[PDB]
RNA sequence: CUAAGAAAUUCACGGCGGGCUUGAUGUCCGCGUCUACCUG
C-alpha cells in the first residue's frame, strides 16, 4: 500500500516498524512484523497490492498515507 | 444597527440533531442566519407581550461534535444517515441525506426594549428563557437539564448601568462563565483588502476565500468560510401571483448565497460584548441580503 | 390544502444515554459509568442461499477456504454490574391543531375550527392514555427489553430545577399490546394531556432499569456506513457511550394505531401516513382504500364529513407526529 | 420547495426561495480537485522538504466532506458526471475544540508538575511556530513584532482555555501526589471549593511565565511585549478570582 | 405459498465474554478474586519453513534467504508463576419463544411457519435439543484450547434468579466426554432447566465457570484479533478474553446427523455444515441434507423430514440468521 | 490420487514455559524456594568506533573525529547479587501427545493417509528414540544458552508433579553428560519412557525443571532481548516477566528439539535444531538443502503420497518435524 | 418566523497454527548558594 522506487525486482515484502541490526555487517536495518506483498514483476513503482489496490493510479496516488518508501533495504527485492 | 441597551444572555442551550450543512459549500458550524432568524421568531413569540425589541446575537459554542467516519479510506469524511419508512408499495426509498450535529451553545442577546422598569430584571429573563427551552433553532431541538449542579440560571445586565470601570467590570463578570467557548464574529474587512492584494492573477472572490485556508505560510487567527446572506437575481414578485409559497402576503425573490469569512474569537480579546451582535443590513433596491456584525474591531 | 401543509411535531423526545448499575442500589443511579462501545473482529462463514448456477461442491468448499472478516462493534455490561439504566428526556409542546405552513388562510382557520371542534367535547385523554402506555411499558427500551428479569421504569415530571412529581412503574405486569386503566396512569395521561392542549411546554425525563445479567449484551442504535477492511455495525456513541438514536424512541412513543382494517389482534402500530411497517413490509391503510390518513383530512375539513372517533384519533395523532403535505 | 423570509429594515418580511446553484459549485470542484491530485500535486510533491520546482506551492485541504446523491440513480438530477454519482465537495468550517480532550488534569510532570507546560496539540502548535518570528526581524517590527505579540496574546488567551477546560472538570482538585507541582499553582488552574483558603494564588502564573514564555520562548518585544501581556494576564487572572 | 423476501431469527442461547483469571487449585468457594491474566508483548524471531514454489529451489538463493530474519513481536497470556488454574467465568442467557421471526413480509408465509415449530414443540419437547445444549457445558467444550491437555477440568454452574442462586452444579468435565452423549442424574436437571428456558415457561440465566488445571507459568489461549505487531489479542479491562461467539460455537456443537459419516463426532450447527478448521463443508446443497432445502420443503411443499433432520433444523434457528433472498 | 494438501498444519507438542532467573548461594540448593529474583536494572556505556570502514572514507582526520565524540548508550543488564553465586533457572515443561492429527487440513483422504502412516510408525518402533534424545537435552542442560559456558558445575534437577505433589524425582549434572554423545544412563532411561508415554498419549506428563548453574559471586547472567522499536536513546532491553529477568518460551525449547543429528556433511559437529529446511542462523548456512533428497517436505510427499518409506534415521526426524509443530501448506 | 417543517438501518458469525534477536563498549573534569524575620 504504497508508491515504492523503481526497483522490479520481484514480489516484495514490506513494513513500517523498522528496528537497526549491527551484528552481519552486510546488511542493514532488518524490518520488524513484517507483511506481505506482490506486485509479480509490474512495470511501475505504485503497484504493491496487498489486498486491495492494483489498478486506479489516480487512487493510488490519492493513496499517499504511507507511501513514498525508500526501498533501499536489506535486499533489493524487501522495500522499507 | 443601533445600540444595545441591554445583554440578555442565555445560560446553556444545549441542542440534540441540529443541521450541519447550511451552504452548498461549507459544513461546519450552522449558517449564523438561523442565529439571526432565531431571535426574531423569539421576538415575535415573546417580545410584544414584555414589550422589547431584540436585534442581535452572539455565539459562543461550548462544544460541536458532528457525525462524520471514514470507511477504511480517505482523510475526507461520510456522513450520518436516517432510515426512511417505506412508501406506498412498502419496498424502499429515495434517500437524501443531510449532516447532523451535536452542538452546544448559550447565546447572548441585545434588548432595545423599554420595558426593563415595569417588568423586574429577573422576571424578564425567566420568561424568556423559559420560553426558548419549547422552540427550533437550527433544526434540531432544545434539550432540558439533567439532576446536576445548575448553571441553568440565566444573567440580565445592563450596559448602561455604572460607570467605564462598572462596565468592564460587569463585563468580566459576565465573561467568567462563558469562558470556555469560542465567540464568533465576521470579518468582511480583511477580504476586501487581500482582493488587492491577490488582484495581480485573478480577481474572482471565491479563490480569493479559497486560498486563505488552503515552509508553509501563516494564519493569523483561525479564518473560516461562512455564508454572509442571499444575492437576488430574480425580480420582485407579487404577493398573491406566485405558486406554491409559504404564505400569500409577501413579495418573492429567487436568491443565490453569498460567501464571505469569518473569525473564531476567545471572549477575552474583544474590545467590548456590543461588538459581536449579529444584525442583518437588508438594503432591497435591487441589492440583497446579509447579516454581519457592526462594530466588529 | 392549497399548496404546502406541514405540522411541526410534538411529542418530542430526546436521546437516551446508557450506564450500567447493580441491583437493589437503582436509587443512586446518577454516578453509575457509562456502557462504552468497544470493538472485536469475527470470521464469518457464509451462510446466504446460492443460485443455481452456484451450489455445485467444488466452488462451495472453494469459498469457505476464504472466509469473510469483519470487525464488529459491542457493547456490554461490566461484568459486576447486571443492570442496565438508560435515561432520555421526553418534552411536549402543546398546541397540536396549529400548523406552521399555510398559504391559504382560509384552509387554517377551519382547520382550527375542526381541532377545536374535536378537543372540547372530547379532550387528549383517549391519546394520552396510549402515550402514557408507551412509557409504561419500555417499548423504546426496543431489544433490551425481551428475556430481562424485571424492567423498571421511574418518570419525573420537571418544570424548574425541582422535580414536581415522581411515578414508579413495572413494565412487566403491564401487557405490551393491551391498554388497561390504572390509577397512576390516568393521572400521567391527565398531565400529558394538559401539556398537549395548553401552551408551554410540559416535561418529562423518564429513565428505565432492567435487569440482564452479568456482562451480557446490550442493543444501541446503529448507524449506516472497499472489500479489505469492511468495519460493518458500527454503533452510535454521543460523548463516549452507547446511545439510542432520538427517532429510534419515535417510534415507539407513538405506536399507538389499534384502528387497522386489517389486523386488530396483532397488535399497535407507529402511526403514518400510508400507515406502514418497516418490518412488516406491507403498508396498512392503503389509498386505495378509504381509512388513508390524507383522504380522511380533506373528508374532515373540505366536505366536512365526520368520520368515525378511531379515525379521528388516527388523523389527530397524525398531527401530533407532525409531517409535510403538498 | 425549501423558502425563508427575512425581516426588512422596519417593516415586513421578504420571501427568499434558496436554489441550489451549479455553475459556482463545480467551478470550486474544478479547482480544488487539481490541488488533490495533478500537476500542481503530483510535481513539486515534495515542493517544500526535498527542493522540488520552486514556482509551485503544496496546497494543503484539511477536513474536507462528501454528500452523496441516492447513489446509483443518476437520471434525476440534470448537468450529470459519471464521477459525481453525488461527488461534490464540502469545505470545512468547524468551530474549534470539536474534540474536547481538556478532561483528566492529573498529577502529571509536565503539565502536573509546571503549570506552563502546556502539552496540548494547538498550544505545541503555537510553540512550533513562534520560531519564523522569534527570528532577528530588525527590518520586520510588525512582523518579527506585531505578529509575534499577536502570537504571544494568543498563546497566552489558549492558557484561560486550558485552565478553565477543567473549570467543571471536577468537584475540586484535592490532595492528591503528583499535583504538588500543579499545587505551587492550584488556585488560577485549579479548583474552586483571605488569600490562600479563602483566596487563590494569583502570583504563579508570573512563576509559569518564565518557564514557558522565557524557557520554550533583537530584545525588545521578547521582554517589553511579552512583560507586557503577561501583566494583561496577571490582571486578568486576578479580577476573577476574587 | 412462496418463501419471503426478508427473513430474520435473533438468537437464543446468547453468551457473555468469557473472562479469563488465574490460581491455585484446592481454592474452592474462594474463588471470587483471582487475578486477572493479563496479556504482554513479547519478540520472536524464528526463521523461513514454510513451503517453496520450485523456484529457490537452489543452494544460491536459500542461504540467502536464511540471513534475512523476520523479527516479529507477538503477544502472549501466561498464567502467574506460582499459579497452575485457569479460571474462565461467563453468563449465558437462555431467550426462549423459539420460532416467532422478528421480521417478515407474507404472513401467510409466517402463520405457517409458527404452525409449523408449534406443531414440533407439542409434538416432542425441547429436550433433545436441551440434552445436547448440556454437554456442551458439561464437558467444557468451550475452553476450546486451553482443555486439550489438563490435569481436571471441572466447571460449576450457578441458576440465578435473582442476585443470589438458585441450584449449583459440580460437574467433572474429562469423565464427561468430548464424544459420547450419556445421561447422567444430574444433567437431566440442567437438561430440562433450558428445556423450560427455550420453551418461554420461564426465564434463565446462568453462571458458569470453567476451572483448568493447566500447569504453573504455562501458556493459555485467549481469542486472537485482526491485524490493523502480528498476533493481537482479545482484551477487554486490560483481561484476556475469549470471544462472545467463540464461546458461541463451541455450544451449538451437537449436530451429529451428516449425510456423510457418524464416525467422526459433532461440529458446529450451521445452514451448510462447514467446519472452517478441516475446510471441508458437510451437508451440501448437492445433497438434500442442507438446511435451505430443508425449510422450504418442510414448510411449502408440507413434507416432514425425518425425526433426526427435525432437530436440526430447529437448532439453526436457534442460532439465528437472516434467510429468504 | 492422493494430492498434496492445500493448508496444513500442526498443533505443536512439547510446550515450555517461561523460564524465571533467581539467585543464591551453593549450599542453600535443597530450600531454593524463596531465593529473589534476578532483577533488571538499566546501567550505561560508553563505545567507540570499532566497525569496519571502506576503502574510500579512511582519512586520517575523520576517524580521530568521529572517535572524538562517542556513541552513549544505555544498555540494561542483568547481575546475580554480590553475596551470591549459583543462578537458579526455574521452568516447567508439559508433553502434550497425539504428534500425528494435525490442526487443519483440506483433503480427508490425505488426513487418513498422514493418521495412518504415524500410526505404523508409532507401531513398529515406539517414541523411545525420539524421547532418549529429549531426555538429554533436558539433562544437559542446554537450555541455559550462554550460561552454561564457563560454569563450575550445573545441576539440573527434574520433578514429576502429577498431582500438586511430586511423583518421582531425578537430580543430574550437566557437565558429567557431554554436550555431543547421547549416552545410555539409568536415569535417563526412567526419564525417556515418561516423555514417550507422554508422547504416545498414555498419560498426563507435567514436568518441573530447574537447573542451578555455578557462575560466581557478582557475575553477569544472561537473560533474552527484546526488540526497541522507535532522542531518549536505548539498546538491548532484556525480557523480565514481572520484574525477575526471563528466557523466552521459544528461546528455551529451542534447545529441547537439538537433536538433528541425521543430515549430510555431518562431519562430528553436533546437532542442530530439527526444522524444515533444517538450518541454523549461527552457522550461517541452511543444511538439508532441497536440492538434496534430505530434506522435510521432499521427505513427506515421499512417505505420505508414494508410500517410499526412506531410513528410519529419517523416521526419526520427520515424526520430530511433526512435533514441533508449524504451517507446511503452499502459503 | 431559523436551506424551519419529516423520518426505526436491522438480523448471524471459530482468526489460527509456528518461531534463537544475537556480539562488544571508559562518561569525563571544574564549582561559595548567601542576607534577614515575634507563629497568641
Amino acid at each position: 500500500t504504497m508508491s515504492t522506487a523503481y526497483i522490479i525486482f520481484n514480489s516484495s515484502v514490506a513494513a513500517v516498524v523498522d528496528t537497526e541490526i549491527a551484528n552481519g555487517a552486510n546488511v542493514t536495518f532488518s524490518t520488524v512484523t513484517v507483511k506481505e506483498e506482490i506486485n509479480a514483476n509490474r512495470d511501475f513503482n505504485l503497484v504493491n497490492a496487498q489486498n486491495g489496490k492494483i489498478s486506479r493510479a489516480k487512487r493510488w496516488g490519492n493513496e499517499a498515507s504511507k507511501c513514498e518508501y525508500f526501498g533501499r533495504e536489506i535486499n533489493p527485492t524487501e522495500f522499507f | 444597527v443601533t445600540d444595545p441597551e441591554a445583554l440578555l444572555l442565555l445560560p446553556r442551550l444545549s441542542i440534540q440533531n441540529a443541521n450541519a450543512i447550511s451552504s452548498p459549500l461549507t459544513w461546519g458550524f450552522p449558517s449564523p442566519g438561523a442565529f439571526t432568524g432565531f431571535v426574531h421568531a423569539l421576538q415575535r413569540r415573546v417580545g410584544i407581550s414584555l414589550d422589547i425589541e431584540l436585534d442581535g446575537v452572539g455565539i459562543v459554542c461550548h462544544r460541536f461534535e458532528a457525525q462524520i467516519s471514514q470507511p477504511a479510506g480517505k482523510r475526507t469524511k461520510v456522513f450520518n444517515l436516517t432510515r426512511n419508512p417505506l412508501n406506498r408499495d412498502g419496498s424502499t426509498a429515495a434517500i437524501v441525506e443531510e449532516g447532523r450535529a451535536h452542538l452546544e451553545v448559550s447565546l447572548l442577546l441585545g434588548v432595545h426594549g423599554d420595558g426593563l422598569d415595569d417588568h423586574p430584571a429577573q422576571e424578564i429573563a425567566r420568561q424568556v428563557q423559559e420560553q426558548a427551552g419549547a422552540m427550533r433553532l437550527a433544526g434540531g431541538s432544545i434539550l432540558p437539564w439533567c439532576n446536576e449542579r445548575f448553571p441553568a440560571p440565566n444573567a440580565e445586565l445592563l450596559m448602561l448601568g455604572g460607570s467605564d470601570e462598572q462596565r468592564r467590570k460587569n463585563q468580566r463578570r459576565l465573561t467568567r462563565r462563558l469562558l470556555p467557548g469560542f465567540a464568533l464574529v465576521s470579518r468582511e474587512a480583511l477580504l476586501q483588502q487581500h482582493l488587492e492584494t491577490l488582484r495581480t492573477t485573478l480577481p474572482e472572490a471565491t479563490t480569493l476565500d479559497a486560498l486563505l485556508d488552503l515552509q508553509v505560510r501563516d494564519k493569523p487567527g483561525w479564518l473560516v468560510p461562512i455564508p454572509a446572506g442571499y444575492n437576488a437575481l430574480s425580480p420582485l414578485y407579487l404577493p398573491g401571483e406566485v405558486r406554491n409559497a409559504r404564505d400569500r402576503e409577501t413579495p418573492l425573490r429567487f436568491v443565490e448565497n453569498l460567501f464571505g469569512l469569518g473569525e473564531w474569537l476567545s471572549p477575552h480579546r474583544v474590545a467590548a460584548l456590543s461588538d459581536l451582535l449579529w444584525y442583518h443590513h437588508a438594503e432591497p433596491d435591487k441589492g440583497l441580503y446579509r447579516w454581519s456584525t457592526p462594530r466588529f474591531v | 390544502t392549497a399548496s404546502v401543509l406541514a405540522f411541526e411535531r410534538k411529542l418530542d423526545p430526546s436521546d437516551a444515554l446508557m450506564s450500567a448499575g447493580a441491583w437493589a442500589q437503582r436509587d443512586a443511579s446518577q454516578e453509575w459509568p457509562a456502557v462504552t462501545v468497544r470493538e472485536k473482529s469475527v470470521r464469518g462463514t457464509i451462510s446466504n442461499r446460492l443460485k443455481t448456477k452456484d451450489r455445485d461442491p467444488a466452488k462451495l468448499d472453494a469459498s469457505i477456504q476464504s472466509p469473510n472478516l469483519q470487525t464488529v462493534d459491542v457493547a456490554n455490561l461490566p461484568s459486576d454490574a447486571d443492570t442496565l439504566k438508560v435515561r432520555f428526556t421526553l418534552r411536549v409542546l402543546g398546541g397540536a391543531g396549529t400548523p406552521s405552513a399555510c398559504n391559504d388562510a382560509a384552509y387554517r382557520d377551519k382547520l382550527l375550527q375542526t381541532v377545536a371542534t374535536y378537543v372540547n367535547d372530547q379532550g387528549f385523554a383517549e391519546l394520552a392514555r396510549r402515550y402514557a402506555h408507551n412509557l409504561a411499558n419500555a417499548r423504546f427500551l426496543w431489544r433490551n427489553r425481551v428475556g430481562a428479569e424485571a424492567v423498571e421504569v421511574r418518570i419525573n415530571h420537571i418544570r424548574q430545577g425541582e422535580v414536581a412529581r415522581a411515578w414508579r412503574f413495572d413494565a412487566l405486569a403491564i401487557g405490551l399490546r393491551d391498554f388497561k386503566a390504572d390509577a397512576e396512569l390516568d393521572a400521567l395521561a391527565e398531565l400529558i394531556a394538559s401539556g398537549l392542549s395548553g401552551s408551554g411546554h410540559v416535561l418529562l425525563e423518564v429513565v428505565a432499569f432492567a435487569r440482564i445479567g452479568d456482562g451480557q449484551e446490550v442493543f444501541p442504535s446503529q448507524e449506516l456506513i472497499d472489500k479489505k477492511g469492511q468495519k460493518s455495525k458500527t454503533l452510535y456513541s454521543v460523548r463516549d457511550a452507547a446511545a439510542i438514536h432520538s427517532q429510534k424512541i419515535g417510534n415507539a412513543l407513538r405506536t399507538i394505531d389499534t384502528w387497522y382494517p386489517d389486523e386488530d389482534g396483532l397488535g399497535p402500530i407507529a402511526v403514518e401516513p400510508y400507515g406502514s411497517v418497516t418490518s412488516q413490509g406491507k403498508a396498512y391503510r392503503q389509498p386505495k382504500q378509504k381509512l388513508d390518513f390524507y383522504t380522511l383530512l380533506d373528508n374532515w375539513v373540505l366536505r366536512d364529513e365526520a368520520p368515525a372517533v378511531e379515525q379521528q384519533h388516527y388523523v389527530i395523532a397524525n398531527l401530533i407526529r407532525g409531517g409535510v403535505f403538498g | 420547495a425549501k423558502q425563508l423570509y427575512f425581516p426588512l429594515p422596519g417593516s415586513g418580511y421578504h420571501l427568499l426561495a434558496p436554489l441550489f446553484p451549479t455553475s459556482l459549485v463545480h467551478h470550486v470542484h474544478a479547482l480544488l480537485r487539481e490541488a488533490r491530485f495533478g500537476d500542481a500535486a503530483k510535481a513539486a510533491r515534495e515542493a517544500r522538504s526535498r527542493q522540488e520546482s520552486w514556482p509551485h506551492g503544496f496546497s494543503e485541504y484539511p477536513n474536507l466532506a462528501i454528500q452523496k446523491f441516492g447513489g446509483t440513480k443518476p437520471q434525476n438530477i440534470s448537468q450529470l458526471n459519471n464521477e459525481r454519482r453525488g461527488e461534490n465537495w464540502l469545505l470545512p468550517s468547524l468551530p474549534p475544540n470539536w474534540q474536547r480532550q481538556n478532561v483528566n488534569a492529573p498529577m502529571r510532570h509536565s503539565s502536573v508538575f509546571e503549570h506552563d507546560f502546556g502539552r496540548t496539540p494547538e498550544v505545541s502548535r503555537l510553540t512550533r511556530t513562534l520560531q519564523r518570528f522569534l527570528a532577528k526581524t530588525v527590518h520586520n517590527n510588525l512582523a518579527i513584532r506585531q505578529r509575534r505579540a499577536q502570537l504571544v496574546a494568543q498563546i497566552c488567551d489558549e492558557a484561560l482555555q486550558y485552565a478553565a477546560r477543567l473549570r467543571e472538570l471536577e468537584p475540586g482538585w484535592s490532595a492528591t501526589p503528583g499535583c504538588q507541582l500543579h499545587d505551587a499553582e492550584q488556585l488560577w488552574l485549579d479548583p474552586l471549593r483571605q488569600r490562600r483558603l479563602r483566596g487563590d494564588w494569583p502570583a504563579e502564573v508570573g512563576n509559569r511565565f518564565a518557564n514557558w514564555l522565557n524557557r520554550a520562548v533583537e530584545a525588545a518585544q521578547w521582554s517589553q511585549e511579552l512583560s507586557k501581556e503577561l501583566t494583561m494576564f496577571k490582571e486578568i487572572l486576578e479580577d476573577e478570582r476574587d
